DNA sequence: CGCTCAATTGGTCGTAGACAGCTCTAGCACCGCTTAAACGCACGTACGCGCTGTCCCCCGCGTTTTAACCGCCAAGGGGATTACTCCCTAGTCTCCAGGCACGTGTCAGATAT
DNA sequence: ATATCTGACACGTGCCTGGAGACTAGGGAGTAATCCCCTTGGCGGTTAAAACGCGGGGGACAGCGCGTACGTGCGTTTAAGCGGTGCTAGAGCTGTCTACGACCAATTGAGCG
């Protein structure tokens, strides 16, 4: 049975960048940790939101409202403004 | 006429849950401060004074064991650079 | 009925939304699920991730390296306190701490 | 206005939290840490309103802003 | 033979505190550095043997300290989890 | 001299491996653990995570401790001066 | 107070481990078309607990001279670092021993096809 | 009765796990000179303290509203599902080169002259 992790999808958004840059299975194990480390935040502060108001479903508004708090700065609304590019382009 | 023995105030403020900041200023000052993310909002009163609560017994957070680090320093008098010490150390400021 | 596509290539991500909607759902986080909220989370995964290993590859840069390793991930966010403020809850494994004297201890 | 956190009401928490000397540089920049402890606890409450659409900034809101710096407290609808 | 907790030995907690970013180091240190050490064992193993035990397994895995780490809010990157 | 300590801080900090000696950080492991429950054996990678963690709790905690000494008006540290941090921090 | 010279550092030899494309295999979980129930929008309609000013004393600031105090250089030796001194247990590594999931056992039957 | 299958009644190795031993030598330890640091003290140099009478504004009383609240119709949404079919990891061994170090002349530091 397999053991599932994101490695091919961090060493795809590093090309993103860097191209030229190669990654040790050490480092990616740190980003391994990193992105589901945020997948923990958001996702428990989206369910949190939608009971907050008693919800059945968590929501883009939720996921919004929990990444306008996961960011103390611009990143915040970077986040937002590439999470409503794909929702919109999603949807249209 | 100077001063003696100054204790009479830790006496007091340490029996009972009194509160210590006056409810109008501290009113305007949370909602002048809301509205520079968003205006035209409406302020529950028991919201506003809860922080007014939270910011009090915070406040006490921001003394009991900060003069403490200044005991650490052997000073008995707490100078601006002591929050700058505890308050890194908390984690609140870096 | 036709070939298949990731929700993801309409969406203008590189992320798979779809593997997220089933965390989501085997993380049992509530009843059901707005489509709305994985296809922003992808984008969330991939801005922090892009944001990071941008200044993962100056760490390295600078120190003439080829091949990421912790140390360089670990510089990369003590660069940066919008960073830092995020993982100061965390430990980067192996890559130590950032190089520092505070000057009060230096010579003269 | 910030002023409105007067001189006597410092003295009046920081004598509940025991305290004897201050030299008096202490008060202004102590304004100011109470300042941004005030705004972060404000801006976090506030959104969870006005993400809720409600525009009257609720006090379940308030104490969703204090719980997530773990300083739970009742009575507040909790 | 020797169990006496002198595994942390003098050159160990010297290129700690080096690391730190400390300098001079009065031999009153060493002692108390080992107690705050075993405290801080002695809440993650705890939780750690309550994840191996909530299995019923008789080894520790990477996971078992992992989540422990991570519900004493001092989380960790590395090995999954 | 007396003092290329500093030189010292400036080479511990171009490294990053763990400081402490494997089998005798197992040593204190398993003499945790043998007198809590029955014969806990430990993966390798485990201890070795455990041993990162609680280093890096260490370091930390020196860190706070030059604070301490330094906000003392101290380049030496003494036990009082990290007792500070047990009572300030939260444990 | 600028020199001698010892102490960390930086370019070349060469070697060897962990990446990176495997290498399709391929085992399967994402999407498509259905099936489909119900919650939250959309939306009236209840309407308080929000925003909005007169009389009246209190809450905070400015002023008295001053020392508890922090910071000063004065006084005051211990014990940590550096260094060379030896004594030892970390790491290494190879062989030991024993646990699990296995396929077919082996023969023959508790339960009923 | 019949076919057959289904636990008693069980000696056959990989993989895995952890154990314990002797040598080697990296390094912990042992001791001591002695500097440089924490230091031990008190005004002397610089500034918090209730007033004490006094100015700045908060509060017990009134007075109106579109918000904040229910809770029904319903339509749009995801749930849940099964086939088809694009994805992702295994493990096998490169093709390395990149990082790993030792050898062997640079730059950074301790002594007074």
């Amino acid at each position: 049975s397999r053991k599932e992790s994101y490695s091919i999808y961090v060493y795809k958004v590093l090309k993103q960048v860097h191209p030229d840059t190669g990654i040790s299975s050490k480092a990616m194990g740190i980003m391994n940790s990193f992105v589901n480390d945020i997948f923990e935040r958001i996702a428990g502060e989206a369910s949190r939101l939608a009971h907050y108001n008693k919800r059945s479903t968590i929501t883009s508004r939720e996921i919004q409202t929990a990444v306008r708090l996961l960011l103390p700065g611009e990143l915040a609304k970077h986040a937002v403004s590439e999470g409503t590019k794909a929702v919109t382009k999603y949807t249209s | 006429r100077p001063g003696t023995v100054a204790l009479r105030e830790i006496r007091r403020y340490q029996k009972s849950t009194e509160l210590l900041i006056r409810k109008l200023p501290f009113q305007r000052l949370v909602r002048e401060i809301a509205q520079d993310f968003k205006t035209d909002l409406r302020f529950q009163s028991s919201a506003v004074m809860a922080l007014q609560e939270a910011c009090e017994a915070y406040l006490v957070g921001l003394f009991e064991d900060t003069n403490l680090c200044a005991i650490h320093a052997k000073r008995v008098t707490i100078m601006p650079k002591d929050i700058q010490l505890a308050r890194r150390i908390r984690g609140e400021r870096a | 009925r036709a070939k298949a596509k990731t929700r993801s290539s309409r969406a203008g991500l590189q992320f798979p939304v779809g593997r997220v909607h089933r965390l989501l759902r085997k993380g049992n986080y509530s009843e059901r699920v707005g489509a709305g909220a994985p296809v922003y989370l992808a984008a969330v995964l991939e801005y922090l991730t892009a944001e990071i290993l941008e200044l993962a590859g100056n760490a390295a840069r600078d120190n003439k390296k080829t091949r990421i390793i912790p140390r360089h991930l670990q510089l990369a966010i003590r660069n940066d306190e919008e960073l830092n403020k995020l993982l100061g809850r965390v430990t980067i494994a192996q890559g130590g701490v950032l190089p520092n004297i505070q000057a009060v201890l230096l010579p003269k | 206005n910030i002023q409105g956190i007067t001189k006597p009401a410092i003295r009046r928490l920081a004598r509940r939290g025991g305290v004897k000397r201050i030299s008096g540089l202490i008060y202004e920049e102590t304004r100011g840490v109470l300042k941004v402890f005030l705004e972060n606890v404000i801006r976090d409450a506030v959104t969870y309103t006005e993400h809720a659409k409600r525009k009257t900034v609720t006090a379940m809101d308030v104490v969703y802003a204090l719980k997530r710096q773990g300083r739970t407290l009742y009575g507040f609808g909790g």
